[PDB]
């Protein structure tokens, strides 16, 4: 079978975590323009027939809680799963409003053995976040 | 302007 | 059996180790581009090819504008990481 | 008009970040075995990312480790395609 | 221009680094079966019209020297570049016969600004090596 | 047998 089966009754969930405002504790700036991102994504995946859920300004613990809860639903009639993360980050790390969370902790909930109603189905993670402090100066073509 | 996250 | 890490795809906005860029009014370069490409190609292109068009859009059409010379005239490439086992067509 | 200095790279990893990669003593590594097989069969028909996706499915479905050591027995592997490419890649005309 | 230009006079180089025998002081096993990989790769890319160069049992220093040397060639009439690395490894690291090499040091030679005759052309790195010590137990399905 | 890299 060369193509994923995408004619289940539902395309799947599309979870959007939109972190804009961070705790003074963290010294990270507000992420202006991300509401534009979050609304664009909502509309785009609505048009693809995903059941979209937008979440704003979540702590690390709220992110972990949500992803665990979501991974424990019955995805049996869903074709796929999509998660979008819009935040600050470091390499392998996404920020809740109050601190860092390992991306591996988020995605492990959806592992083939840990979320059986998504076993064999595409699990898409879309990550808008930095991955370090390197700058690409580019090259003239 | 553009900024980094 | 299949691997427990199979059938994931991680569409990163930027390459390992690098900053990722966001326009203060229009949103992030990556998400802007991802939505435009999905809007225009989700009914005709496989997802990896859509994501490749995103890479080209980010790489060629965006360049940072900043009052801070440190952060001015910079570029960005997204990073597609696929552990997928099949092709993905949204239609 | 510039392009990123990191653009137009592709890294075809045999295994996922953090994981062992597997090699058969006699036949070679699962990944290279499958990569060569898929290039042989599809380099004149398919775009390279779709070839590498076929490689992912071959490694994931047709291989499982056989080891006298129980710790290392019956394990699986998924390759990891990392694309900073900006165009489609066809090896044929 | 949705597709790379692959009708330059030459498809390009295919560099195969085949590390099988490691110095005993590294404590690292011999990689039985890698000669089968290296010969398979040589034939495969030969049939694709790549100029193949096979290399065996290179030290840490020989790998870096080979990689800069190759990146300093004139790739102007070549469509692409392919490097295959066959060795032990860890996350971000390929092993020479006498020690570890950061993968970023190898690939940095070919950056768009450091190898101008490959700017705009696909640079493919094929890496058969471990990336850590985790085992995938699989899921029955 | 299979072995790891």
């Amino acid at each position: 079978d060369n193509s994923y089966k995408m004619d289940y009754p539902e395309m799947g969930l599309c979870i959007i975590i939109n972190n804009k405002n961070f705790h003074k504790s963290t010294g990270m700036t507000s992420r202006s323009g991300t509401d534009v991102d979050a609304a664009n994504l909502r509309e785009t995946f609505r048009n693809l027939k995903y059941e979209v859920r937008n979440k704003n300004d979540l702590t690390r613990e709220e992110i972990v809680e949500l992803m665990r809860d979501v991974s424990k639903e019955d995805h049996s009639k869903r074709s796929s799963f999509v998660c979008v993360l819009l935040s600050h980050g470091e390499e392998g790390i996404i920020f809740g409003t109050n601190g860092p969370v390992d991306l591996k902790k988020i995605t492990n909930f959806f592992r083939g053995d840990r979320c059986r109603s998504l076993t064999g189905k595409p699990k898409l993670f879309i990550i808008q976040a930095c991955r370090g402090t390197e700058l690409d100066c580019g090259i003239e073509t | 302007v553009d900024v980094v996250d | 059996k299949i691997p427990v890490e199979a059938d994931f795809l991680y569409a990163y906005s930027t390459a390992p180790g690098y900053y990722s860029w966001r326009n203060s009014k229009d949103g992030s370069w990556f998400i802007q581009s991802l939505c435009a490409m999905l809007k225009q190609y989700a009914d005709k292109l496989e997802f990896m090819h859509i994501l490749t068009r995103v890479n080209r859009k980010v790489a060629t059409e965006f360049e940072s504008f900043s009052f801070d010379a440190t952060f001015h005239a910079k570029k960005q490439i997204p990073c597609i990481v696929s552990m997928l086992t099949k092709e993905l067509y949204f239609y």
